[PDB]
């Protein structure tokens, strides 16, 4: 086996030397150890057929950390191999040179990569700044010795877009590791001959472009509506990544440019096109095209204001896709298509999915909340979900309902009578509290108050602590609104809550309740059943300084999370 | 009438999550069909291959008056296949049991001594509060038997009894006195496993 | 009394399955899919033993495919072991060289010494060759 | 900033990696596979997963999922795009996306996989042009991609010109339950076979609305395109200019135009369906498709699929026109009609048994979907207007091209 | 198609038919359903599930599948309404108290839209004490006659003795089979 | 012929705007 | 294969 192989690789027959290379090749495939085996492949490296040199070279690659010692005889090839006559053959060097993680190897590597940084052929310029690059991220200082910078900004101006993209995507990772001293910022001479070549650059070139002027900031008008304009093509780019660079560049530029002139106008009007191209890309671009509009959403929402029917969710979209189309459809949810936010909501609330239907229930909560002329149509919804009778849809209604009592609760008096009974035997924590906490506070609807909290004080000392409490608020509110029916109710609660309940929270609780009660009954209606102010709603909105740094990152890690770059990197 | 191992093998050649599922759905459509039918002669490959869907992730619920006509037929291989579906496919929380009662008191009384092991099997795997209480009094006559084969089934349905209804441990007291002098290693198992459950 | 016995494959797919506890549907589902990870995430030196649920579940496995049991903490552990062998032993001789290929073709077999072997969780027939010529009778009835 | 572009099997196998940063140690990849059964089974599956600090990002293929580990802050964007690449790239090369080819193409694998992407950032990504350099049975590279041209390879000579276009339509239909249309957007797709001798560069003209307004002419037939996304041949100066469409086409089929834009007409085909389910005994589906496209046009394989009870058996279908077969791999009703008059009428009453006993669980309401593909029809209304093909050398080319409608996302949406 | 072996089927008697047994518990559902079968009257013990039995007459072979009237069972008998062609009621004119019972659970039974084509067939039984009512005073209480689109056919068997069960035999015939 | 409409040729610009 | 391997190999 393994010494026949050793045997066959060591012959002087090139049809036995490429079999056996062939299945080197399999078995490290196959998920074989042939790191063993590496100093018997280094004598069969210089070949004239190119067929096994790539397979030699893609072997010391994936075993170059593995045996570093075995690796020291190989830059002799290395370098005679850098000067082929053969474009391929010295782009393939290039590039396994760059690839080996040897730190005795890449400092004799630096001659090769000076030599072929004026590489005539363009393939091989591109290789060198390939090269270059994956030097520096290797060794930054040794990049520096060498003096690849100078080189690296003089393959911006010059010819072969391909290598200049190439070289630009270099400098900019080597700048994202930089700590931004000597930045290689260019003046607006240099962002003109960057556009120029924009037009000539390939699908992949184009994202190198335009990320360039990503970390650029104009200063003035004039500079930034030509920057608007050249962008302005690039929304009609087939590549879905290509537009939302060019999308995310407009919307960079536009932090500088003014609403007063129409150049604002036209810019917002244009966009809504390329929002709507991209939310028919595929099942996977769809998230991100969801996190893109969710993040552009909160700073400038006036360009998908009339954009409300590509945010339904389809039939055969994936579960990440629908999840972010109700985000999407909440974030620009307003009064002129409320009756159609209703109705997709009520269609999404007949599925299956349990996580589904649970933010379907929050998005409707959050549609109702943030809009006040649909509370009506919100409530009449909530109470048809709750009649349809399932559990999951029960528990969000309960909760739902409880969230807009706290919040608009001045005409909430007509649906409590329909919630009296409405199966209270659910045994949610967050739908008993809140049904326990909306007949506490709305106990002046139902005549059966006290008969339906005795149902619930039978396990009150061994529900929940939360549950526990939001039924000793109950209590005390029924005994401050209406003592007679409920004189031996709040001492019941008392004595249960106060004797038999450990809860130090609980415990305090009941204390203190217990002693404005035996202190002044009259002053408990003006302390305890006070009317509260305003509750303040948590925005959804970011922070505009995390919005801002938001808004140059996109279409990265950061602007998928909603996070911060800082905050997720390692 | 597909047979077992034709199934066996087709599932067997399915690779993807969703051929699978497919190949299993169009199984059970072929399956509903033939039980809509009544079919009577190959209704034991239908059940076996129902089985096989069930215990491979697929629902079951339609199989479910199919198993109460087997169980109630006078073929052996239909009766075995009956008493499979109801151990496996059928439980207390089901509530189509409570007819599975009149079948089992029908085949208790069965001469042959494989029917009424069968039934007992089922009876003690798939024991109901409510069950217990209509077969207690046809337990208690079997537990007095001298069928060496039987006594064992008999100790273990009135085991299953008592723990699904420890109030009826007081009508077992008289029936398994004096039971200690039993030659089979089984039968003596099975009295002992009895008295330390009473 | 053994609560559940389970006979499961290394990939995770299941050839027998024998539970005397009455529980929901997705419920069994959802624990025959916990009990797969935990033996399925287990080494070859955990004793077999696993008490999950406060249920002594063991673990002993002959081949590629293993097999699981369900023990309340009323008995010992190692005659659970000893009933799981005298089991294999009797499908062995009942079925000859027993092997994976043959437990999906002739799982009612299995079922049907399974059912003959051990009810309600509890042992049957002490003995091995009884119970094997009990089964012989059983299936020449036709 | 991909770290290291790997390809995995059914049975979490990677059946070929490739790294690109190195930052990443290679045996990260089994944590892949648990961290998706875990996310699957908890709904919080994604393609984007996380193990720590590196993130695994990979869409699913048609046998294998394209996972990509990344450590730092990378364009997810970017890392699909190169996926997608990929992908057509081995659909070119290979005509079938299994596991077959993944363990019997590794010769050429591992080369494409290396030249296309160097240090995470990919360099080419035509299949026709990198076609030239990397064969599975190696010359100096093509100066097309030192070029600007990288999508059109010079030196193409062919017996004939001709270039056959197709403009295929995609009828997208949400009607709701209420019977009321909600998303009503048909997508152009303009799509040509380019086989011609040397490169010309093709001057595509249609009767565009913005066109014929800014030519003065706005007041024919004008197709209103919301979106209109011209492929890589397609300079974007020249349509920002004056919607001028000048690019050179490829050598063979691809993709130069995708109008879209919203419909604002009638459905072509109305769907009056009835569903008489009783309860756990019977259940009818009064099934009605009106044709409400034009007469002169015939709908070849019509295909609406009504879904039917999933555990409905024994089933009888009284319908008029068109063949009717219940899939139960599918559980639905297929409506197929092979041609379908404009204008045409389909009663349907279905008849199908139910169990007594109910079901566990909800299976939920499936949307109806009509597979209507009537070719030789213009919804829209656009039409071609000319097609300048222009050589240095000069020929007489003999372009040509097809109307094509078919039916999108049309689903109707169940009571 | 060729339908010859069809024909030749039927030339010598190929319709076999299905019945149905329901009604109340202590109906004679079980005896009546011993003395079409064997013709004895045996006793058992009362039907906790259900009894299935097929008699040959007529060259029809009339499967009965008796359903007793237990509390528990009583909705149970929609189980049966699937693949069902025939339906016999069994009454209980010695239970006065149990008349108003039987005739809400037949109304009910007969409130459903799967079980439409089967023809009513009421059987008179415990027709031995004098207490019995006749053959038109149960039918005019029960009100047979105001269920439209109905078949019914009330006679009246004697448990003990067995008449009236050859009328009733030849009524279903005549009922189910159309034919010379 | 072809499924889905027949080719048909296409012009080579617009021969009334100039 | 490893599924053709007896039980216990007796
Ligand atoms: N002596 C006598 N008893 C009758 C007569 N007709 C009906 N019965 C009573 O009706 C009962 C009939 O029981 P079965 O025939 O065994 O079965 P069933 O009619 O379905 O009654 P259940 O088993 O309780 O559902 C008998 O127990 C008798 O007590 C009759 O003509 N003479
Ligand atoms: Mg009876």
């Amino acid at each position: 086996e393994i010494f026949e192989l050793k045997a066959e690789l060591n012959s002087d027959k090139k049809e036995k030397k490429k079999e056996a290379v062939k299945k080197v090749i399999a078995s490290m495939t196959v998920g074989k150890d042939v790191s063993a085996l590496f100093p018997d492949v280094v004598n069969c490296m210089q070949t004239d057929n190119l067929e096994l040199k790539k397979l030699v070279y893609l072997y010391l690659m994936n075993y170059a950390k593995s045996q570093p010692d075995m690796a020291i005889m190989a830059v002799n090839t290395f370098v005679k191999d850098c000067e082929d006559p053969n474009p391929l053959i010295r782009a393939l060097a290039v590039r396994t040179m760059g690839c080996i993680r040897v730190d005795k190897i890449t400092e004799y590597l630096c001659e090769p990569l000076r030599k072929c940084l004026k590489d005539e052929d363009p393939y091989v310029r591109k290789t060198a700044a390939v090269c270059v690059a994956k030097l520096h991220d290797i060794n930054a200082q040794l990049v520096e010795d060498q003096g690849f910078l100078d080189t690296l900004k003089d393959l911006i101006s010059d010819s072969n877009p391909m290598v200049v993209a190439n070289a630009v995507a270099a400098l900019s990772e080597i700048a994202e590791s930089h700590p931004s001293s000597n930045l290689l910022d260019l003046n607006p001479q240099s962002i003109n001959k960057l556009l120029t070549a924009l037009n000539e650059c390939t699908e992949w070139g184009q994202i190198f472009i335009l990320d360039c002027l990503a970390n650029y900031m104009p200063k003035d008008d004039r500079e930034a509506q030509s920057i608007c304009e050249r962008v302005t093509p690039r929304l009609s780019h087939a590549n879905s990544a290509v537009v939302l660079s060019a999308v995310k560049v407009l919307m960079k530029f536009m932090e500088m440019l003014s609403k007063d002139l129409d150049y604002y106008g036209t810019l917002l009007k244009k966009l809504a096109p390329p929002l709507v191209t991209l939310l028919s890309a595929e099942p996977e671009l769809q998230y991100v095209a969801l996190r893109n509009i969710n993040l552009i959403v909160q700073k400038r929402p006036e360009i998908l204001k009339h954009e409300m029917k590509v945010f339904f969710v389809k039939y055969n979209d994936p579960i990440y896709v629908k999840l972010e189309k109700l985000d999407i459809m909440i974030r620009l949810a307003s009064q002129a298509n409320i009756a159609q936010v209703l109705a997709e909501l009520r269609e999404y609330a007949t599925e299956v999915d349990v996580d589904f239907v649970r933010k379907a229930v929050r998005a409707i909560g959050r549609c109702a909340i943030k809009v006040e002329q649909s509370a009506e149509r919100c409530v009449s919804t909530l109470l048809d979900l709750i009649q349809t009778k399932v559990n999951y849809v029960v528990q969000e209604a309960i909760v739902v309902i409880k969230d807009i009592f706290r919040k608009y609760p001045n005409k909430y008096e007509s649906v409590i009578a329909t919630l009296c009974e409405n199966l209270d035997s659910l045994d949610e924590p967050e739908a008993r509290a809140a049904m326990i906490w909306i007949v506490g506070e709305y106990a002046e609807r139902i005549d059966n108050a006290d008969e339906l909290l005795e149902s619930f004080l039978e396990g009150f000392h061994d529900k929940s602590t939360q549950v526990q409490l939001q039924l000793l608020t109950a209590i005390v509110k029924l005994f401050l609104k209406k003592p007679t029916e409920t004189q031996e109710l709040v001492q019941q609660v008392l004595s249960l809550a106060t004797q038999d309940s450990d809860n130090p929270d609980l415990r305090d609780r009941g204390y203190i309740y217990w002693r404005l009660l035996s202190t002044d009954p009259v002053a408990a209606k003006e302390v305890v059943l006070a009317e509260k102010p305003l509750i303040s709603e948590e925005t959804d909105l970011i922070e505009p300084t995390l919005l801002d740094e938001l808004i140059c990152y996109i279409g990265t890690l950061a602007s998928v999370y909603h996070k911060p770059p800082s905050a997720f990197v390692e | 009438p597909i047979r077992l191992r034709e199934l066996i093998r087709t599932i067997r050649t399915a690779r993807t999550q969703a051929e699978e599922r497919e190949m299993i759905q169009k199984e059970c459509a072929a399956i509903r069909s033939s039980f809509r039918e009544e079919d009577n002669t190959y209704r034991c490959r239908n059940v076996a291959k129902l089985l096989y869907m069930h215990m491979l992730g697929y629902p079951a619920h339609f199989g479910q008056l199919e198993c109460l006509k087997l169980i109630a037929s006078q073929k052996f291989t239909d009766k075995r296949i009956g008493y499979l579906g109801a151990m496996l496919l059928l439980d207390e929380r089901q509530d189509v049991h409570l007819l599975m009662t009149n079948c089992i008191k029908n085949d208790l009384n069965h001469s042959t001594q494989f029917v009424q092991g069968l039934a007992l099997c089922t009876l003690g795997c798939m024991g109901s509060s409510e069950m217990c209480r209509d077969l207690a009094g046809e337990v208690e006559k079997l537990l007095k038997t001298s069928n060496s084969y039987l006594r064992k089934k008999a100790a273990l349905c009135a085991v299953h009894v008592i723990r699904k209804v420890p109030e009826l441990m007081e009508m077992f007291l008289p029936a398994t006195k004096n039971l200690l002098n039993e030659k089979n290693h089984g039968v003596l198992h099975t009295s002992v496993v009895l008295l330390t459950e009473m | 009394m053994i609560h559940f016995i389970l006979l499961f494959s290394r990939q995770g797919k299941l050839r027998l399955q024998k539970w005397y506890i009455t529980l929901p549907d997705k419920e069994r589902k959802k624990i025959t899919r916990e009990i797969v990870q935990i033996i399925l995430s287990r080494g070859h030196r955990t004793s077999s033993f696993v008490d999950w649920k406060e249920l002594k579940l063991v673990y002993k496995r002959y081949a590629s495919l293993y097999f699981c049991c369900a023990i309340e903490n009323q008995d010992n552990e190692l005659l659970t072991l000893e009933i799981v062998h005298r089991y294999v032993e009797l499908l062995d001789k009942y079925f000859g060289n027993v092997c994976e290929l043959d437990i999906i073709f002739n799982f009612e077999k299995a079922y049907f010494i399974l059912d003959e072997f051990i009810i309600g969780g509890e042992i049957q027939e002490t003995s091995k060759k009884i119970a094997v010529k009990a089964i012989e009778d059983s299936d020449m009835l036709q | 900033s991909a770290s290291a572009v790997y390809v995995l099997d059914l049975k979490g196998k990677v059946l070929i990696c490739r790294n690109y940063r190195g930052d990443v140690d290679m045996s990260e990849v089994e944590h892949f596979m648990p961290i998706l059964m875990e996310k699957e089974e908890e709904g919080m599956l994604s393609p984007i997963l996380a193990h720590g600090g590196v993130r695994f990002m990979w869409i699913k293929h048609n046998n294998l999922y394209l996972v990509a580990t990344s450590k730092k802050n990378a364009c997810v964007s970017l890392v699909f795009s190169f996926l997608y690449k990929v992908v057509q790239v081995f659909s070119e090369y290979f005509k079938e996306l299994e596991e077959e080819s993944i363990r019997d193409n590794f010769v050429i694998i591992y080369e494409l996989l290396d030249e296309l992407m160097d240090f995470g950032y990919p360099q080419t990504t035509d299949s026709k042009i990198l076609q030239e350099y990397i064969t599975q049975e190696a010359p100096r590279p093509p100066a097309t991609v030192t070029n600007a041209v990288s999508w059109r390879s010079e030196g193409i000579k062919y017996r004939k010109n001709e270039v056959f276009l197709d403009v295929i339509e995609a009828v997208n239909l949400l009607v709701s339950a209420n019977g009321n249309v909600l998303r009503s957007e048909i997508v152009g797709s303009i799509k040509m076979r380019v086989f011609l001798s040397g490169m010309p560069e093709l001057r595509l003209g249609l009767n565009d609305k913005v066109l014929f307004d800014n030519t003065g002419r706005g007041k024919s037939k004008s197709v209103e395109l919301e979106d209109v996304k011209f492929h890589q041949c397609v300079r974007l100066s020249r349509f920002e200019n004056d919607r001028t469409i000048s690019f050179i086409p490829p050598d063979g089929e691809f993709e130069l135009m995708s109008y879209r834009l919203n419909t604002h007409v009638k459905p072509l085909i109305w769907i009056e369906s009835v569903i008489e389910k009783h309860s756990h005994s019977r259940i009818e589906y009064m099934v009605k498709a009106k044709s409400q496209f034009k007469r002169r046009s015939t709908a070849n394989n019509v295909e609406i699929h009504i879904p039917v009870p999933n555990d409905a058996d024994s089933p009888k279908f009284k319908t008029t026109v068109g063949s009717v077969k219940w899939v139960p791999e599918n559980s639905e009703i297929v409506w197929s009609v092979k041609s379908f008059p404009g204008g045409k009428e389909y009663l349907m009453r279905a008849h199908f048994g139910l169990p007594s006993v109910e079901a566990e669980d909800k299976e939920g309401k499936p949307p109806i979907s009509v597979k209507f593909e009537i070719p030789y029809f213009t919804t829209s209304g656009i039409q071609v207007r000319y097609l300048k093909i222009i050589e240095k050398s000069g020929y007489q080319a003999l372009p040509w091209v097809r109307y094509i409608t078919q039916n999108g996302d049309y689903q109707l949406r169940t009571q | 198609g060729n339908i010859f072996a069809n024909l030749f089927k039927g030339l010598f008697g190929k319709k076999e038919m299905r019945i149905l047994m329901v009604g109340l518990d202590a109906a004679g559902k079980t005896t009546i359903l011993y003395k079409l079968k064997l013709g004895e009257i045996v006793t058992t013990i009362p039907t906790i599930g259900f009894n299935v039995e097929t008699v040959e007459y007529k060259n029809i072979s009339f499967t009965v599948w008796d359903v007793g009237g237990q509390d528990k069972i009583r909705p149970l008998w929609r189980h049966y309404f699937q693949n069902t062609q025939g339906l016999i009621f069994v009454v209980d004119s010695n239970d006065r108290e149990r008349v108003n019972e039987a005739r809400e659970e037949l109304m009910r039974m007969l409130a459903e839209d799967e079980l439409r084509d089967a023809v009513l067939l009421v059987f008179a039984n415990k027709q031995d004490l004098p207490n019995a009512m006749n053959a038109a005073e149960i039918t005019d209480k029960l009100g047979l006659h105001s269920l439209r689109h109905r078949n019914w056919y009330i006679q009246a068997t004697c448990a003990t003795s067995g008449d009236g069960l050859y009328e009733g035999l030849d009524w279903l015939s005549n009922q189910l089979r159309n034919q010379k | 012929d072809r499924k889905g409409g027949s080719y048909s040729q296409a012009a080579g610009s617009d021969s009334a705007q100039s | 294969k490893g599924e053709n391997t007896s039980l216990l190999h007796p």
